[PDB]
């Protein structure tokens, strides 16, 4: 009859047959996870062919009904979800060769190994090796050997499958009726609300570059701050008003600036709060943990664990041989069944993400009630968000000194708040100029405005523009810089990471004037409020039943996406930060470099393409062997590899510097450079066929 | 209220049920009062204290393996794929529902996919009338049967869970 009637009945049949094939999947999935064998990865990889194959299938015949003929909202959801994503048009071969292409890319971000310059035989990978180094490092040349080994070793393995990446992607999402892969990862934010105009994809960029836009002095006076601590150490390699080098801030990628906590401390005399010794004592195991956290879910007013938790999942590393996947994960196996798969071990941190893995089953459980297709998060920042806001109202000293964990005589003077809030400022302000620039270079890659001979020139000016960065050594375009990060290696969007801090900070503030909070946003806690409960819980039961603003607006009062809630917790901090930086420099220039200050600039007057500037190097290379060795009486084999060229212009004119072979950081002076130039003039200029006057080497 | 009804072994789907006609005198009610055991034992038309007492004509008892949140449709007066083409009650009803987990008899570590409800008829069911009949129905432009298969699982909650239904009719 009707097409409603028959879209429901397709419903029906597609959700009975469909909880079948997930909740297979699921329990094959867990079976690999809390046992590791070849034998059970037979078995996932079997129940997700079967689930995958069925969902393509069932999205082909989804496609039949028409959109626009349904009244009923929960039918048109499900439906636009099931039409949305399918089979695409993409053909056999194009499809095999995207697929391996990704897998290429995983398998060199995942194996990929750089080699000390002095033992060839000490390689080392990123996760152990490089990780440490990047993390707990305080040289200036180990850091730079860590960073420039990365994206040499591997980012010029991944650049030219990035861009036969980008063009299969491409032609995929325009398969979908979008513009470009970017459209087609924004497409997770548009709603159509009843009540006039809804979210479009060109509204989130907007509206992420107006929150930028807003979180732009915090930023820059954290930037400033950090910049005036990493002054101290490593003197005579950061500018007072430059940008900050990409080696130095953390890790690999300055994605976050947690580790730059020991060198940017204020006050270090005050201990931080370390309650692990407290559970060392008292006997507090695992179990303990997560019955403090369901203790405290409970006295908001939210549901118990279920039995089926308790029993079925895995709260802690087996002490049989059974080897196990030890990342923090709350898995909603479907059926009504909750567990969290995680190796506790009796720590603060285990103790917070204890409470963030149970916000995810407590969101899972809120939604269950809902159709299957609506059984996800109002958008990809949700989950997350109610994660970290959970996390955020447990961590405070308030609750640990009524869980008995920190003693009464624990006073919270002023210096303590901002140790605190700088902690808190380096995870959450430091990683929001990065993820948005990075989502920005991914998507005017995808939409074409940077084109495949600007990638690394894009992401570097963007790089000092935007999150005030500088690069320690001029990248061309033979890296992908980028590509060396896990999400954009693996395929997974990075702007869910922008949209959870500003989601997880606006239902903090809603959630604290619920529970009519008093003091500053950063002392709170949302313990025995049942009313805060009451409207998370309203939240978290609309799974994707309604659009996100409604949500959104349910919970915190407004349909947009506010930081005014992330200044308001960071604004102590802020006052802080402008008291301190008053004998500093605020802001950056885009000029500096480590190797600004050191290059020769050359002009061109007049074909001068690749090869000319391979032969330039070169004969650079060879002034510089002939200059040690007829004026030091030292040998050292420079070559073309050593000789940098920066700020290249097509035929108009460049910058060189050159540094020392085993060594990337010794960067030769500019007057050694500029007599090696003019000892060696003649060979130079007869190698391109010109006089001195064209080449003015100035 | 007989043994037999409640402790039998192997129990029907919910789309072909069992219906149990007792014309005997034996029923205390106190075994189905203080069992404990039932989840649900909310019924309407009687106050549930006055049925020792009070005498009836005939008494007709179901038994089905409904699913836990389908356990509420077995109410009259709402809808539900088991209230609409499975097992139906009418608006007046006299008799009592009684209800209590299987977890341990129906349920499986692999699943337990013996117990079927049918998703959907051509019409809505009547009150107290039962079809068996095996058919195909179409949906998008694939035809496959009307009759779904419950998925047991013992790892699962209790709205997934199965529940064994005696619906008792006076
Ligand atoms: C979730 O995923 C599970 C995965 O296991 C799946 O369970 C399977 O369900 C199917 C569909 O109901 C079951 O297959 C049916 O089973 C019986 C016969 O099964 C016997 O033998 C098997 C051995 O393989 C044993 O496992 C089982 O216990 C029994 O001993 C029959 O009822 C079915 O046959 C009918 O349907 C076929 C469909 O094409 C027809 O070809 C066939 O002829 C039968 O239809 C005809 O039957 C009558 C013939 O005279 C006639 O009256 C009818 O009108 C009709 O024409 C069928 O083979 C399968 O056993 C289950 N697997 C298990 C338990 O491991 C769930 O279905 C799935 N759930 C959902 C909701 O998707
Ligand atoms: C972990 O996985 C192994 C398989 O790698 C499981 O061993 C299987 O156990 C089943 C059930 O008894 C046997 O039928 C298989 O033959 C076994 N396989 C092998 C390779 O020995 C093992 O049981 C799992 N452990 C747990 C605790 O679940
Ligand atoms: C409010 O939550 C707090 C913990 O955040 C509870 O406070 C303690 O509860 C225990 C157990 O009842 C008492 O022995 C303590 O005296 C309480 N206070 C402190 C300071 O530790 C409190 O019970 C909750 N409120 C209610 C009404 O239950
Ligand atoms: C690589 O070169 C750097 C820079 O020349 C060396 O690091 C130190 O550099 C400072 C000036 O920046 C000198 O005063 C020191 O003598 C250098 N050495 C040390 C040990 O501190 C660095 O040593 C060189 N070698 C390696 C292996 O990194
Ligand atoms: C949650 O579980 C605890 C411990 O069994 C129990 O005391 C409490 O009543 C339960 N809360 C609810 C709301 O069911
Ligand atoms: C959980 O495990 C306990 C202890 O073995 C058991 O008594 C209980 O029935 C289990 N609960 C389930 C499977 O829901």
């Amino acid at each position: 009859s009707t097409t409603e009637d028959e879209a429901k009945k397709f419903l029906n049949d597609f959700n009975s047959e469909a909880e079948n094939l997930t909740y297979q999947s699921s329990l094959a999935s867990w079976d690999y996870n809390t046992n590791i064998s070849d034998e059970n990865v037979q078995k996932m990889d079997e129940a997700g062919a079967k689930w995958s194959a069925f969902y393509e299938e069932q999205s082909k015949i989804a496609k039949n009904y028409p959109l626009e003929e349904i009244q009923t909202d929960i039918v048109k959801r499900q439906l636009q979800i099931l039409q949305q994503s399918g089979s695409p048009v993409l053909s056999e071969d194009k499809s095999k060769r995207l697929n391996s292409i990704l897998n290429a890319m995983s398998t060199i971000y995942s194996t990929g190994k750089v080699c000390k310059p002095n033992n060839p035989q000490e390689c080392l990978l990123l996760e152990p090796g490089l990780d440490n180094i990047m993390g707990t490092s305080k040289d200036y040349h180990e850091r730079l050997w860590a960073w420039e080994g990365w994206r040499a070793e591997v980012g010029k393995q991944l650049r030219p499958l990035y861009e036969e990446y980008v063009v299969l992607k491409n032609e995929m999402a325009r398969g979908y009726h979008y513009e470009d892969y970017g459209d087609y990862w924004r497409r997770d934010y548009e709603t159509e609300e009843s009540s006039g105009p809804g979210y479009s994809r060109d509204q989130l960029m907007k509206d992420v570059d107006r929150i930028f836009t807003e979180i732009k002095p915090l930023y820059e006076h954290l930037h400033a701050y950090v910049r005036a601590k990493l002054m101290d150490t490593y003197p005579l390699h950061i500018s007072p008003t430059g940008c900050l080098p990409a080696h130095l801030l953390g890790d690999m990628w300055g994605r976050f600036w947690t580790n730059l906590y020991p060198l940017t401390v204020p006050f270090g005399q005050k201990p931080n709060i370390d309650v692990t010794d407290e559970m060392v004592k008292q006997g507090w195991d695992a179990n303990r943990i997560f019955k403090e956290a369901e203790k405290f879910f409970v006295s908001v007013g939210l549901p118990n664990m279920t039995e089926g938790f308790w029993n079925n999942s895995m709260l802690t590393e087996p002490g049989d041989g059974r080897k196990v996947v030890c990342h923090p994960t709350a898995w909603d196996l479907g059926k009504g069944d909750f567990r969290i798969k995680m190796c506790t071990k009796v720590t603060m941190e285990d103790f917070l993400t204890a409470h963030h893995e149970m916000g995810h089953i407590q969101y899972d459980m809120a939604y269950a009630s809902q159709p299957y297709l609506l059984r996800n998060g109002a958008n990809e920042g949700f989950h997350e968000a109610v994660g970290e806001v959970m996390s955020l109202s447990v961590a405070t000293p308030k609750h640990l000194k009524t869980m008995g964990l920190l003693s009464p005589d624990f006073r919270e003077d002023d210096e303590t708040e901002i140790n605190f809030l700088l902690k808190q400022a380096l995870n959450i302000v430091g990683t929001l100029p990065f993820t948005y620039m990075l989502e920005k270079w991914r998507w005017m890659v995808f939409k074409g405005e940077i084109p495949k001979e600007e990638w690394m020139k894009k992401w570097w000016e963007m790089r000092r523009e935007i999150v005030g960065v500088v690069e320690p050594v001029p990248h061309d375009e033979t890296y992908c810089d980028p590509a060396s990060l896990f999400h954009v290696a693996n395929d997974y969007s990075f702007i869910r990471y922008y949209t959870r801090t500003i989601f997880e900070f606006q239902f903090h503030e809603a959630l604290c004037r619920i529970a009519q909070h008093n003091g500053p946003l950063h002392k709170c806690d949302i313990s025995n409020s049942t009313d805060a409960g009451k409207k998370l819980h309203q939240m978290l039961s609309v799974g994707k039943s309604q659009a996100w603003t409604k949500t959104l607006e349910d919970i915190v009062g407004s349909r947009n996406m506010d930081v005014g809630p992330l200044l308001r917790y960071f604004e102590p901090l802020y006052t802080w930060l402008q008291e301190q930086n008053r004998k500093s420099y605020v802001g950056w220039n885009t000029d500096w470099s480590p190797y600004s200050d050191q290059s020769i600039k050359v002009r061109i007057s007049l074909e001068w393409n690749d090869n000319e500037m391979y032969l330039f190097r070169s004969s650079v290379a060879y002034a510089m062997r002939e200059y040690f060795l007829k004026t030091k009486n030292q040998t050292i084999l420079f070559g073309d590899e050593n000789v940098w060229v920066s700020n290249l212009k097509p035929r108009i004119s460049f910058n060189f510097h050159v540094t020392s072979p085993e060594n990337v950081s010794d960067i030769i002076p500019r007057s050694e450079v500029e007599g090696a130039i003019r000892m060696s003039r003649s060979r130079i200029n007869d190698a391109f066929r010109l006089d001195d006057n064209s080449l003015e080497f100035l | 209220p007989f043994s037999e009804v409640f402790n039998a072994t192997t129990f029907a789907s919910v789309y072909a049920w069992n219906r149990k006609r007792i014309s005997n005198c034996v029923a205390d009610y106190s075994v189905l009062y203080n069992s404990t055991s039932f989840s649900t034992f909310q019924c309407y038309g009687v106050s549930s204290t006055k049925l020792n007492d009070l005498c009836f004509t005939n008494v007709y008892a179901d038994s089905f393996v409904v699913r836990g949140d389908e356990v509420r449709q077995i109410a009259p007066g709402q809808t539900g794929v088991i209230a609409d083409y499975n097992y139906k009650l009418p608006d007046d009803f006299t008799g009592c529902v009684l209800a209590w987990n299987s977890r341990n008899q129906d349920a499986s570590t692999s699943g337990n996919f013996n117990y079927y409800y049918r998703i959907w008829r051509s019409e809505k069911l009547r009150p107290f009338e039962r079809d068996i009949a095996h058919y195909d129905y179409q949906v998008g432009t694939q035809f496959k049967s009307s009759l779904k298969n419950y998925g047991f699982y013992s790892s699962a909650g209790d709205s997934h869970q199965p529940y064994r239904v005696v619906v008792l009719s006076f």
